């Protein structure tokens, strides 16, 4: 019921 | 490949954004760093669909900069979710030439060479502890061209030591999109 | 590399999905044949993003399944757009090997020998009627590996006769993201 | 501010 958050990212 | 790791938010931002389900912050990449309350793992993005793990986001909205989006895809049986891709998503192309050299990238940015075994299975060329790979599920596994063979879904581990991967085919991937 | 068309909707019903702006039709492939009232072009899909030319799209949104998509990227200096490609959509992967022997896509999925000459510029191998490239600006070139180079922007004529073309490199479409 | 609209594909 809460959300799933981007906290980053792998940059290829 | 070469790889690098990007921290956008902490850890009160975080919690904050996941009850709003609002998310105004850029996105680039192809793989995405995600976290729940109390979990995080990875998200990558094949076909303009962002994809990871129902054992990590269950049946999660994810936080976009229009609130909250909703699931596309819920496959349970195959550990599979997907969102349509928040916009700066990067996509990668399914994979298309049955190679057996294959790299995963993991939430440190690390890609180490996995040796296919099956449709849905490596080896790890060395085997790697647990604690490495925890976190890493939803990451991407890759041909030797870069392109999109499937993602992280668990680790087949004697006594601490993971020594094979299983992931989600690319080819149910699209399957799942009908 | 190999092609096949496939056309999905009609006069009437590009028309309307014109002016709603919502289009719920299935999308698949790596090259959309795109529409306005008044014409009509390619639009290519690299890493994400639905690239195609701004003297064809101008500032339009692309009609999508949850209403009108409005444009990420829009670069007059290099007659460059760019939407957030629509779930469905296969992007290509930008080609690395710098190779000079290229492949241009046509809006009838001819693929054409066309050697490259320089960083945006390519010759054909034999001449061509204009009549045969028009409507295929937004298209691909591509190397061997059916990796993307660049996208369609315009023929060079001596005489009238195409004898050589030019191309949005993939370079300067990494360059507007971001 | 009409849209650009998919009439067809090509599939590679
Ligand atoms: C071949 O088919 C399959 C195959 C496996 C499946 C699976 O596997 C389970 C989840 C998985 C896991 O932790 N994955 C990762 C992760 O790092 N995970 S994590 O840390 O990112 C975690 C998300 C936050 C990548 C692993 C990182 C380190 C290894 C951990 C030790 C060994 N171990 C316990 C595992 O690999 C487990 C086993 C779980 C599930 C599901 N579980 C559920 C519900 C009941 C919860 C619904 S579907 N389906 C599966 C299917 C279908
Ligand atoms: C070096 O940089 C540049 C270089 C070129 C640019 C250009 O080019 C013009 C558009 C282009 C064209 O028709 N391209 C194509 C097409 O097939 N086209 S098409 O038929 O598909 C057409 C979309 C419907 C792919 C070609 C197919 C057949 C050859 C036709 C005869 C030769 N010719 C007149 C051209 O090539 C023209 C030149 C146009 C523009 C712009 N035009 C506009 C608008 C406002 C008019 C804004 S910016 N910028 C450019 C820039 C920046
Ligand atoms: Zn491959
Ligand atoms: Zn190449």
């Amino acid at each position: 019921k809460g959300s799933v958050v981007i906290v980053g990212r792998i940059v290829l | 490949i070469t790889a690098y790791s990007q921290q956008t938010r902490g850890l009160l931002g975080c919690i904050i954004t996941s009850l709003t389900g609002r998310d105004k912050n850029q996105v680039e990449g192809e793989v995405q760093v995600v976290s729940t309350a109390t979990q995080s793992f990875l998200a990558t993005c094949v076909n303009g669909v962002c994809w990871t793990v129902y054992h990590g986001a269950g049946s999660k909205t994810l936080a976009g900069p229009k609130g909250p989006i909703t699931q596309m895809y819920t496959n349970v049986d195959q550990d599979l979710v997907g969102w349509q891709a928040p916009p700066g998503a990067r996509s990668l192309t399914p994979c298309t030439c049955g190679s057996s050299d294959l790299y995963l990238v993991t939430r440190h940015a690390d890609v180490i060479p996995v040796r296919r075994r099956g449709d849905s299975r490596g080896s790890l060329l060395s085997p790697r502890p647990v604690s490495y790979l925890k976190g890493s599920s939803g990451g991407p596994l890759l041909c030797p061209s870069g392109h999109a063979v499937g993602i992280f879904r668990a680790a087949v581990c004697t006594r601490g030591v993971a020594k094979a991967v299983d992931f989600v085919p690319v080819e149910s991937m699209e399957t799942t999109m009908r």
